[PDB]
Formats: structure tokens, C-alpha cells, sequence
């Protein structure tokens, strides 16, 4: 598929509640 | 006039479907602002994006930006309290998060619409007067270290940093952005660095108004929002900081024509191909990089994936441009490898260059451009209404790249056809400018290098000039052809008139032995879309480990078979989800309603007449085996959740039982399984969207008839519609289950305090209590005590039962972690006793808003109904019913609830704990004995040796009775 449709990796303050 | 405003942008281009009001503008200090007025929104939201990130971290203090991000929430001069911000949001139905990337630091929150200002005010101080308190710095540094610790064993983060390390070391792109205790505390201490000051310097130097963008959304008018923002942000100082730029690509000559062999943590096989390219950002009106991504990453007939898959070398492929930073980008073509594929990498890459040649030979195609352009226009026009929090965050980020008037359309609408840009990018995708990395355990013991930040083991070799030559001399392969017109492209967008018998909730319009059909015509979003959810019930999908494996393989083989045909539907905004469940199968088809019947019919038909390709069977089976084993590489807290699940559910096969039975599944066995699985069924569906009642009954009957015709499917008996129960823990009992994670060097734990069966009263008692302890839990267990990055608390719902759960991932052993949670529980009891009636009534109000928050889009509302159907509770008016009851609760009710079900000496405490030990930990006790609250003494726990015996020795809870819903 096109990368444009992909999870860039950044650092979040809080983890996901989901 | 207004001196605080430099300029008010012209009309902001929006979709004619979008009823929200917009106004772009720029403050005198240079802050780009986008205001959004939504008089109906239940929650307001705001976000600020500073166009500066880790790439600007000083060389001697890696992670400083990210640490700055964390520290801003910990107090300001105007609001000194460590958690004034968090507590304020929590008490007003709000939330907040933030992330740091190489060039951006994005902060965002949402809250009850009537408290935007209070929230915005506290939020603005982050960029005006942060305290960077000394005590908070010493503590918060642990959260950062904890965050990096969880990523250390993550293959994605390892590969992400390895690419940075393999480029030019002088380039700031080689920096370690996350940071940890060593780089943020230890190291800087060995060099007499006062991190407090460095944080103050960094903030003072880079947090300049000229590099900021803000987006606010609320019920207030555009003028009111304007005065609001001007009043809170015009005071940010403009230090005219030059926007960082990186024109010289991190990959230079010495970095090209390089081959890397990497050892992964999980058992995976991947091939990564990268080409350094210029920054194509400025070309957003034509998007040449995406044009090539669309073709090279295309699936469907004639594509690269097709040939790579037919040769049994690859299963999936991803191609397209990848972001770098202002000044550079990369073009990638990554692919997973089969066993045979691993030994044919050179050939795979040759095919890649052959396909690329085909593109140069055919030249740029305008019809392809027009097609994507038309799809993007349809996508923008009918885009689903977003949730405020994510919307403000996105806008704030993209305000840095596009004109105010185009901030909404920039990423969707295409205007220019650029055969010259397309050819320019294609000219960079050549063998002499390639980088190749292979990820496989087969490299274990053959590597000679180690990435310092993650410890990744790899080898670096130059690609032999003859291999380069062979690729450079690639000719056309007849198996490679450009895609053809996309027949799935929708054309009928008429919104049907709201029928006369239109109901507020889904209605049961078909109740037969074969199927139960819930239906609702959309009455609020008015978009040309629909959601078709089907639940297929069959005992043979989870009867034993073997059949569960087959249920999985079957559906996985089926999706692999429809892929090529289904890809076009995907691009045209029509997708589907098919997976096996513990009760049978789940199928979901969503998107534009126009062509859904066509995709659906195709799926069911293929389902009931499927023919398994032997080659595809062995390949997928081998992957599934690795997939199961790879669970050992998952995080400690994920293992804890997994064990609790197996422990509390009546019937559940473990991953060990699954792979064990996986060698027994043969092609013959699978072929027999499918017809058996479809022989007897029961279907419960929910059709919701732009569809009539007759179209719905029609769609439901078409599915059944297809099954009846090709699989002779017959109805399932009502008593065969079984639902699993949850183990019923004994009063005052406490059990502990212990395990070890052999990959991560961190401990994981989950504590579950089972309350009772779900019901209006039981639900709100549990939910109110969670609402009250939510922020205090995070502030106590993490901010103050810094047990770990991951500290979670909230309700646990399963099989009609519910209770409070705590999840923590830490370096500290589980028995200690438990002591701390028990200490916190007592702190909360006192806290609830000490809070005013108004503070209590405030939490009730906050919980009420969270529960009544309206879904903004069709799929979100469908999800709520689906939840009522899946759980078989069918309480469609649950939110109004439950909130009404909640508004009745008193502080006394909650105190009694805790004393009866939660306190350590509670007469009905039902406690179960899952202890996951770190890799480097042989054993560890199950119980044990400063400015930390005193932890109560705990009783002797019963250690669970065998899961099966544990369940057998305990009674089972009954199932929840369905809520009444009449109709024929």
C-alpha cells in the first residue's frame, strides 16, 4: 500500500487508554 | 484596528457539509491561529504546536525537548500546583496529552464546553511562565526513562534509531530524541549541568511565539473566541527564532549502496529499501511522492506485490514517501519476507527496479492523477466530523505548513498535474542511490556491530558493484502492468429522505431462527455512508484449540484471496473487517453506501465457496506460528492483562495450546472444517446509515441466501447460542498468579477488585468511584511516586461482570507495586471523606458529561449500538438512564460501596492479582513488608498453580439479562 495510508513515532506524555 | 492582531485571514475553505464556523488569523507576535465555533459540541478543545523538537536538542543533553514537554504540565507561576492543570481537566470532563517529534512539540486538551477559558488559561501559562520545579524535575525524569525503557525491546523503535545511527553522525538526524535518566540526569550531573537552568534556557530560547500555532474549538462565536485567544496568547514573547532547516540529506554518498543485516527481537522477516529524496512538502498541490507511492505500493492486478506474492516471496508491501524533516525525505519500499523470500532478496529488489522501469517507460499518467484527485475531493466533502481533541491537535500542527485559508483542504484537494516532478522523483529511485536492510533472526551470531541506544545487533556491508549493475540493467517484466480504472469509485451520493417509521435507536426488524436484524436509518450525520455489521454464531469456531486455529487460518486465507480485488474498494473508501471470534465470525463493511452491496456479496460468496491455495496455506500457517510465539516479546503489562483474561473467563485457549495444535492442522483438515463451520449458523446484524428498511432487509436476506445456496447453511438452535461466564471470586478472598517475561527487563502487574454483576446501580457506583480516583491515581502512583510510565486505573467489564482494575508496568517488583496501590486506596477513602458535597457533585457532573458526549460520526454511534448488541444487553438508552441514576448518588453511597467491596477489610472484597516478573528476575515473593503514605498489612494470598484447577474450584457468575426491545 501507499505509505500515505499507514505510526510516525513520537514520545507521548501519557500512554493510550485505548 | 486591533493592534494585537496582525491579520485576519480570508474565508477558510471548508466542506459544504461542515456546519462548523471557521476563522483563521495571525497575532502580532506571529502566532498562527485557527478558531472553530461549534455551538453543539459537548466538549471544547485547544492545542498549541511549537515548530521545534528533539532535532534541536543540545548535543550534550539528548531528550531535553521531550523532557521540556513533560515538565510544562507540572506547574506555572500563575498556577503553582503540581497538578492544577490535570485536576482541573479531570474535574470538568476533560483530558490532555502531548507528543514530541523531531521538529514539533504538540500540546492538547479537551474539556466541558462551559470551561474552555478556565482550561485555556491554565494551558497558556505553559508557554508563558513554567516553573520547572526542582522536586518535579528529579521525579519526572523517571517517567521519561520509563517510557524509553518500554521501547528498548520494541523492534520498531530499534529500527527507527538504527536508521538515524547509520546515516551521517554529524547530522542532527542521528540524535536520540527520547532521552532517559542517563542523558537527562546522570550524565548532566557528571558535567556540572543544572538541568533546571537548561530547561529554562531551552524554553526561553525556542518557545517563541513566531514558531507557534494554536487552534481552539468551542461553542463561543468566532468574535468571542478571537478575543479569548488574543487575551491569553498575545502576551507570548516573539524572539524571532529562525526555523531550523536541514537541506543536506543525512544520507550522503558514503551512506548509499549499503546493505544492513539486523537481528530483531520478535521472530520477523523484513526487507527495507530506502532512497534519499528531496523535501517534497512544498509540492502539496500535486504530491508527486504520493503519485509514485500509489503505483509502487498498489496491490490489485499487475502490481509489484502481486508478482512478489505469486512467487511466494512476500505477503505485504508498503511504498511511498516517508517524512524526514524540513530539507529532506526518503522514499521507501518495505516488504515482509517468507522463508523463500529471505533467500531471494536480490531478486525481489530486481523486481522492484523492473516495476520502476515500467513507470519510466509508460511515463506519468494523468488519468491516475485525476482519479486520486476525484477520490480526495469526495473524501474531503464527505469527511466524518472529527472529535475536538484530535482535530485541534492536527490543525495546530499543519498551520505551520499551509496558508490559513487552505489549512483544511491542503491535505486533500489536488490542483496541479506535475509530470516534471514525478519524473524528478523517479530519477532518484535508482540502484546507485539505494539503501537495503534485512531483518532476520538468521543474522543472530553473524553481526559485528551494536547500536548504542538500543543495543541493536547488526552488520554493515557495501553492496557488490555487480549486484548494483544487474539492478541498473533491469528490463521490463511482462507481469507488471499499471492499474486500470477503479470501478469501485462511488457516484451515487444521494441521501435518502428520512423514512416515516424512523426510530431514535436501532429497531429489531427481523427476528427469525437464522437471523436477528437490528436496523437504523441515519438521522443526524447525513453523509452517503453506511455501517453493516454481522455477527456469525458457530460453536465450531472455538470448540477446541485446533478449530480456533482453523477459524483463524480460514479467514486469514480468505482475506489474502480477496485482497487484490478488495484493494480498489479500499482506495474508493469502502473497506471491511473479517476475523474469527470465540463465538464464530465477525464481519464489518463500512464506507460509502453506493457499492457496499457489491463488496458484501463478493465476500459472502467467496466465503461459502472458498478454495484454498496450498502454497498460500503453508506460508500463512508458518507466519501464524511465528505470530503466536512472538507474544513472548510483548510488554509485561500486556502479559498481565492476558493472564487475567485467561483466569477470569470460563472458556479460553492459551497461546501455548494454540501453537501446539497448530501442527495438527493440515490442508485436508482445513478443507473439511470450512463446510462444517458454515453448515449451521445464526446471524445477528446491525445495519446503520444511509439505507432504507427494505434495503436493509434485502442486504440481510442476500447474505443468508448466498450461504444457503453455496453452503446449505441451516439455522442454529437457540440453546446453541452460548455465552461464556466469569469466575466468581469468594468473599474476602485474594489470589495471585505469577509469571515471567523473558524479553523485557521490567515488571508488569494488574490488580482486579471484582465487584458484582453489571446493572444500573452497580455500574454507576463503580464509575463514580473511578471518576474520583482517576486523576489522583495518576498523580500519586506516577507523578509523585514515579512507579512507572504506565500507570492506569479504571473499570473492567467482561462477560456481564465488572470491577475496578489497576495496571502498572515498573522496574519495582509486583509485591511492592501492590503495597503502593493498597496505600493509595486508603488515601482515596480519606480523600472522599474529606471532600465537600460540591466537589463530590462536581465529579458526578464530570462523569455525566463524559457519558453524554455525543458521537460526532456515523461509525462512532454505530459502535455504541454494536456494543449493546454484542454484550446482549441491548440497553440503547443506557446513557440517559444511567446518568439520571448517577445524579442521585451521595457521598455516603460511595463510601459504603468502598467499605463493602473495596477496603482491605471489606466483607466482600474479591481480589485477584497478576504478577509479571522482569527478565532478569528468577523468583519473587507474592507479598511483603519516607514521605509515602502507609500501606496496610496484607493477608496471605493463595497462589494459583494451574489455571484450569483454579476455575474448577470456583463458582461461575450468571449472565446478564437482556433489556426489553419489542418489534416483529
Amino acid at each position: 500500500k501507499c505509505n500515505t495510508a499507514t505510526q510516525r513515532l513520537a514520545n507521548f506524555l501519557v500512554h493510550s487508554s485505548n | 484596528n486591533n493592534p494585537a492582531i496582525k491579520r485576519i485571514g480570508n474565508h477558510i475553505t471548508k466542506s459544504p457539509e461542515d456546519k462548523r464556523e471557521y476563522r483563521g488569523l495571525e497575532l502580532a507576535n506571529g502566532i498562527k491561529v485557527l478558531l472553530i465555533s461549534d455551538p453543539t459540541t459537548d466538549k471544547s478543545s485547544a492545542a498549541l504546536d511549537v515548530h521545534i523538537g528533539s532535532l534541536s536538542d543540545p548535543p550534550n543533553i539528548a531528550g531535553l525537548s521531550h523532557f521540556c514537554q513533560h515538565m510544562l504540565f507540572l506547574g506555572t507561576k500563575k498556577y503553582p500546583k503540581e497538578n492544577e492543570y490535570s485536576q482541573f481537566l479531570s474535574e470538568h470532563a476533560g483530558s490532555s496529552n502531548a507528543f514530541t517529534s523531531g521538529e514539533h512539540t504538540n500540546y492538547y486538551f479537551d474539556v466541558s464546553h462551559e470551561h474552555l477559558e478556565g482550561a485555556l488559561d491554565r494551558f497558556a501559562q505553559f508557554f508563558l511562565c513554567p516553573l520547572f520545579d526542582e522536586s518535579c524535575k528529579d521525579r519526572e525524569v523517571n517517567a521519561v526513562d520509563s517510557e524509553h525503557e518500554k521501547n528498548v525491546m520494541n523492534d520498531a523503535w530499534r529500527l527507527f534509531q538504527l536508521e538515524k545511527a547509520t546515516g551521517n553522525p554529524k547530522h542532527p538526524f542521528s540524535k536520540f530524541g527520547t532521552g532517559n535518566k542517563y542523558t537527562l540526569e546522570t550524565r548532566p550531573n557528571q558535567e556540572g549541568i543544572d538541568v533546571r537552568q537548561e530547561l529554562l534556557k531551552f524554553h526561553s530560547a525556542y518557545y517563541s511565539s513566531n514558531l507557534m500555532a494554536v487552534c481552539v474549538l468551542g461553542r463561543e462565536s468566532l468574535d468571542d473566541l478571537t478575543n479569548l485567544v488574543v487575551k491569553l496568547f498575545s502576551e507570548v514573547e516573539n524572539k524571532n527564532v529562525p526555523l531550523p532547516e536541514f537541506p543536506e540529506h543525512p544520507f550522503q554518498e558514503e551512506h548509499l549502496k549499503q546493505l544492513y543485516k539486523i537481528v530483531p527481537i520478535k521472530d520477523i522477516r523484513n526487507l527495507y529499501v530506502t532512497f534519499p529524496i528531496p523535501d517534497l512538502q512544498k509540492y502539496y498541490k500535486s504530491n508527486p511522492g504520493h503519485y509514485l507511492g500509489h503505483l509502487i505500493g498498489h496491490e490489485g492486478p499487475g502490481s509489484l506485490l502481486s508478482e512478489l506474492k505469486s512467487k511466494g516471496w512476500v505477503n505485504t508491501l508498503v511504498g511511498g514517501q516517508k517524512e524526514g524533516a524540513r530539507g529532506f525525505m526518503f522514499f521507501i519500499i518495505n516488504v515482509d519476507l517468507t522463508e523463500e523470500g529471505l533467500l531471494h532478496v536480490e531478486d525481489i529488489i530486481l523486481h522492484m527496479f523492473q516495476y520502476i522501469q515500467k513507470l519510466r517507460a509508460e511515463g506519468p499518467q494523468e488519468w491516475v492523477f485525476q482519479e486520486c484527485k476525484d477520490l480526495n475531493a469526495v473524501a474531503f466533502r464527505f469527511k466524518d466530523k472529527e472529535r475536538p481533541r484530535g482535530y485541534t491537535s492536527k490543525i495546530a500542527g499543519i498551520l505551520h505548513y499551509y496558508p490559513l485559508e487552505e489549512v483544511l483542504t491542503a491535505e486533500y484537494l489536488l490542483e496541479e498535474f506535475r509530470p516534471d516532478l514525478i519524473e524528478m522523483v523517479l530519477d532518484k529511485l535508482r540502484p546507485e542511490n539505494v539503501r537495503v536492510a534485512i531483518v532476520s533472526k538468521s543474522f543472530e551470531g553473524k553481526t559485528d556491530r551494536t547500536e548504542e541506544w538500543y543495543g541493536t545487533q547488526y552488520k554493515q556491508e557495501a553492496i557488490p558493484d555487480e549486484v548494483i549493475k544487474k539492478w541498473q540493467n533491469a528490463d521490463l517484466n511482462g507481469k507488471f502492468k499499471l492499474p486500470t480504472k477503479n470501478e469501485f469509485i462511488p457516484t451515487n451520493f444521494e441521501i435518502l429522505p428520512l423514512e416515516k417509521e424512523a426510530t431514535p435507536y436501532p429497531a429489531l426488524i427481523k427476528d427469525t431462527a437464522m437471523s436477528k436484524l437490528w436496523f437504523k436509518q441515519d438521522d443526524k450525520f447525513f453523509l452517503p455512508k453506511a455501517c453493516l455489521n454481522f455477527e456469525f454464531f458457530s460453536p465450531f469456531a472455538y470448540v477446541d484449540p485446533l478449530h480456533c486455529n482453523m477459524a483463524y487460518l480460514y479467514l486469514e486465507l480468505l482475506k489474502d484471496s480477496l485482497n487484490e480485488y478488495a484493494y480498489a474498494a479500499e482506495l474508493a473508501g469502502l473497506s471491511y473487517d473479517l476475523q474469527n471470534t470465540i463465538y464464530g465470525m465477525y464481519l464489518s463493511v463500512k464506507g460509502y453506501n453506493d457499492k457496499q452491496p457489491i463488496l458484501l456479496k463478493k465476500i459472502i460468496e467467496k466465503m461459502a465457496t472458498f478454495e484454498i491455495d496450498e502454497k498460500r496455506f503453508e506460508i500463512i500457517k508458518e507466519a501464524y506460528m511465528r505470530s503466536l510465539n512472538n507474544f513472548r516479546a510483548e510488554q509485561p503489562h500486556q502479559h498481565a492483562m492476558y493472564y487475567l483474561r485467561l483466569l477470569m473467563t470460563e472458556v479460553a485457549w492459551t497461546k501455548d495450546e494454540l501453537k501446539e495444535a497448530l501442527d495438527d492442522v493440515t490442508l485436508p483438515r482445513l478443507k473439511a472444517f470450512i463446510p462444517q463451520l458454515l453448515s449451521r449458523l445464526h446471524i445477528e446484524a446491525l445495519l446503520h446509515g444511509n439505507i432504507t428498511k427494505q434495503a436493509a432487509l434485502g442486504i440481510m436476506q442476500m447474505v443468508e441466501d448466498t450461504l444457503i445456496e453455496h453452503a446449505h447453511t441451516k439455522p442454529l438452535l437457540p440453546s446453541q447460542l452460548v455465552r461464556y461466564r466469569e469466575v466468581q471470586l469468594p468473599d474476602r478472598g485474594w489470589f495471585v498468579y505469577q509469571q515471567r517475561n523473558e524479553v523485557h527487563n521490567n515488571c508488569g502487574i494488574e490488580i482486579y477488585y471484582q465487584t458484582d454483576m453489571q446493572s444500573t446501580s452497580e455500574n454507576m457506583f463503580l464509575e463514580l468511584f473511578c471518576q474520583i480516583i482517576s486523576e489522583p491515581c495518576f498523580n500519586t502512583l506516577r507523578t509523585k511516586e514515579q512507579l512507572g510510565y504506565i500507570v492506569f486505573s479504571g473499570p473492567r467489564r467482561a462477560n456481564g461482570i465488572q470491577g475496578l482494575r489497576f495496571i502498572i508496568q515498573s522496574e519495582k517488583p509486583p509485591h511492592y507495586l501492590e503495597s503502593r496501590v493498597e496505600a493509595f486506596l486508603i488515601t482515596m477513602e480519606k480523600s472522599i471523606e474529606d471532600m465537600t458535597e460540591e466537589a463530590f457533585q462536581k465529579h458526578i457532573q464530570a462523569l455525566a458529561i463524559r457519558r453524554l458526549d455525543k458521537p460526532k460520526k456515523l461509525s462512532a454511534e454505530c459502535a455504541k449500538y454494536w456494543g449493546e448488541i454484542i454484550s446482549q444487553q441491548y440497553n440503547f438508552d443506557r446513557d440517559n438512564t444511567e446518568v439520571a441514576y448517577l445524579k442521585t448518588l451521595t457521598k455516603e453511597d460511595i463510601i459504603k460501596f468502598y467499605k463493602e467491596m473495596l477496603a482491605v477489610d471489606a466483607p466482600r472484597r474479591h481480589k485477584v492479582s497478576v504478577h509479571v516478573l522482569a527478565r532478569e528476575m528468577d523468583s519473587c515473593p507474592v507479598v511483603g513488608e519516607i514521605n509515602l503514605s502507609q500501606a496496610p498489612a496484607l493477608p496471605q494470598p493463595e497462589v494459583i498453580q494451574n489455571m484450569t484447577e483454579f476455575k474448577r474450584g470456583l463458582p461461575l457468575f450468571p449472565l446478564v439479562k437482556p433489556h426489553i426491545n419489542f418489534m416483529a
